[PDB]
């Protein structure tokens, strides 16, 4: 299956974003043949969307829509950027987007090199300002409505655009190629043979005779798998996406349990403490009806698994409505094996009220 | 005479945009000063083609003077501009004219920053509107701000700086019209009694009982509608006006504003736009 992409376009509301993401379109289809919008190169499939709000960028990332492996930012040659470019820079910093790319628009209507230059520096200085890679970023000096328009020389900086999406986002890892990792749904014993854990696995793949340690909620142990079944059917392996029975060696049914994972040794670590980003549902959208303050105490659902924590509100914010999102430092009753970028649920009683993302483990 | 160097320098005095800045700059035979007034000239017809775009984002902002204090409202397109220092410093300098000048007429408040508002708006390429203004006196004031969406000022009596802030905040997330039960005139709840005997009718109640159950229903409304007949969102069990009653204190106005209120939500379709330029 060809690699995926997504992408985005950010930038000023008159800069072309727009005409840009249809440029991409008309000269990758006249090239190559054949919200969001999706277009290809012979090496990539991408999914491209726009940003036009801060917010609404950060809840769609928190709710579920796909993270930009990498951003397009659009900025008019004729102006060069503009004060708010900053925040736009800033949000791809917050959500941590990997890589940016450059699209200098409506080049054909700036006639002086070196005006063209002074706009490049002041956008690798903004880039640098929020450590993004300024000096080394692509920035492809085209026009979107003349390629559009059918300008061949146009189109090529649409292509050369394309190549920089192709050659400077790094092909997105599989969940295959992952390290092991499967989320405990049930535990069962049996006899003559021993324990078994099932789920689906995430990523990687089990194999008879690896070591997996079980991470979360108790100390940390390590097996060893002795089989792989699906359906009661015994597999050589076990891999991404297969729902399946991991066979465990020696490891007795009371000493595992639901909401721990089994995972390849050494590549995840159980924490208590994080930095989060939260969307909490309005009402309309089935959440809460009313604010909750400091001493609020959900649960946090972790791929299989409720774990109370406390919360901790950002300096100044003192009440959380249906339909905000804020950042809140996490910390739970006990351990749950995570890493940075995992999502989960936040529930009371039993029921889902918001989303987050783990932005940054603390302890 | 028109080096970049001499561009570089215009722009980074006004923020303006680089092809602006040349041609302002040529015209002025290099004079920044003339430049930077040739430009102010050029930035009304700029702001003026803006002037039509849907302004729904920006900021409430609020401040107290001792017994004085404003709320406003200033919009932009959005809130990437929202954020932005440039646009957060003139809403801070109207704001801070309308505390010290006691400036309720936003018309007013609008003259007096119209050049400032054109400058801002021919440099950062968005509408800029200052929609709203509006004071509220009292004894002790104070106000709450939830982000920069929602702005509350209340005023009171005999009541401390914590318990006015968590009556701005109750305003802020239940949204009262009045102070009092009391406050709803005896016309409104006579129309309203009106439409739930109409309703409560036609859903087969016999008339006695629907009566009698639309006369509740109008305690529940002019207590839904009222500071101090909701529940306080810290302590739900009891209303506002029991917390001000343990407090022996009293609520004498408020006001809160929620930026873009009134203003109707513009759908985008961004797949959709790319295909209609796609021909
Ligand atoms: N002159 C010129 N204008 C462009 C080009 N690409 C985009 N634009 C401008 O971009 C504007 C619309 O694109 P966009 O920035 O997405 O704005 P929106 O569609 O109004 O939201 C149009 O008014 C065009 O003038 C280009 O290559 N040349």
């Amino acid at each position: 299956t060809k690699p995926h992409v997504n992408v985005g376009t950010i930038g000023h509301v008159d800069h072309g974003k727009t005409t840009l993401t249809a440029a991409i379109t008309t000269v990758l289809a006249k090239t190559y043949g054949g919200s969001h919008v999706e277009y290809d190169t012979p090496t990539r499939h991408y999914a491209h969307v726009d940003c036009p709000g801060h917010a609404d960028y950060v809840k769609n990332m928190i709710t579920g829509a796909a993270q930009m492996d990498g951003a397009i930012l659009v900025v008019a040659a004729t102006d060069g950027p503009m004060p708010q470019t900053r925040e736009h820079i800033l949000l791809g910093r917050q959500v941590g987007v990997p890589y940016i790319i450059v699209f200098l628009n409506k080049c054909d209507m700036v006639d002086d090199e070196e005006l063209l230059e002074l706009v490049e520096m002041e956008v690798r200085e903004l880039l640098s300002q929020y450590d993004f890679p300024g000096d080394d970023t692509p920035i492809v000096r085209g026009s979107a409505l003349k390629a559009l328009e059918g300008d061949a020389e146009w189109e090529a900086k649409i292509l050369e655009l394309a190549g920089f999406l192709d050659s400077y986002i790094p092909e997105p890892e599989r969940a295959i190629d992952k390290p092991f990792l499967l989320p405990i749904e049930d535990v069962f014993s049996i006899s003559g043979r021993g324990t078994v854990v099932t789920g689906r696995v995430e990523r990687g793949i089990i194999k008879v005779g690896e070591e997996v340690e079980i991470v979360g909620i108790k100390e940390t142990q390590k097996s060893t798998c002795t089989g792989v079944e699906m359906f009661r059917k015994l597999l050589d392996e076990g891999r991404a996406g297969e729902n399946v029975g991991v066979l465990l060696r020696g490891i007795k049914r009371e000493e595992i349990e639901r909401g721990q994972v089994l995972a390849k040794p050494g590549t995840i670590k159980p924490h208590t403490k994080f930095e989060s980003e939260v969307y909490i549902l309005s009402k309309d959208e089935g959440g809460r009806h009313t604010p909750f303050f400091k001493g609020y105490r959900p649960q946090f659902y972790f791929r299989t698994t409720d774990v109370t924590g406390t919360i901790e509100l950002p300096e100044g914010v003192e009440m959380v409505m249906p339909g905000d999102n804020i950042k809140m430092v996490v910390t739970l009753i006990h351990p749950i094996a995570m890493d940075d970028g995992l999502r989960f649920a936040i529930r009371e009683g039993g029921r889902t009220v918001g989303a987050g993302v783990v932005a940054k483990v603390l302890g | 005479e028109i080096t970049a160097s001499l561009v570089k320098e215009l722009r980074e005095r006004t923020g303006a945009g680089m092809m602006d800045c040349k041609k302002a700059l040529t015209e002025a035979n290099g004079d920044i000063e003339l430049a930077i007034e040739n430009m102010r000239k050029s930035g009304a017809i700029k702001a003026a083609k803006k002037a039509g775009n849907v302004a729904a984002d920006g900021v409430i902002k609020t401040k107290i003077d001792g017994n004085y204090g404003i709320i406003l409202e200033v919009n932009c397109q959005t809130d990437f501009v929202a954020k932005d220092a440039g646009f957060q410093a003139f809403a801070d300098k109207v704001l801070d004219a309308a505390v010290a000048g006691k400036i309720t007429d936003v018309e007013v408040l609008k003259a007096q920053f119209e050049e400032e508002r054109v400058a801002l708006v021919a440099k950062i390429g968005e509408n800029i509107n200052i929609r709203r203004v509006a004071a509220l006196e009292g004894d002790v004031l104070g106000s709450y701000q939830h982000g920069a969406r929602i702005g509350v000022l209340v005023a009171a009596k005999g009541a401390d700086e914590e318990l006015v802030k968590h009556i701005a905040m109750h305003v802020a997330a239940s949204k009262p019209e009045f102070i009092k039960p009391e406050d709803v005139s005896a016309e409104v709840v006579e129309k309203e009694y009106q439409v739930q005997l109409d309703i409560a009718m036609q859903s087969g109640k016999p008339k006695e009982i629907a009566e009698k159950m639309v006369e509740g229903r109008m305690k529940k409304f002019t207590g839904e509608v009222s500071l101090t007949g909701q529940p306080f969102v810290m302590e739900p069990s009891k209303t506002v006006g029991q917390l001000l009653k343990e407090h022996n204190a009293e609520v004498t106005g408020f006001i809160r504003f929620e930026v873009g209120e009134g203003i109707e939500k513009v759908e985008t379709d961004f797949a959709a736009e790319v295909a209609a330029m796609s021909k």
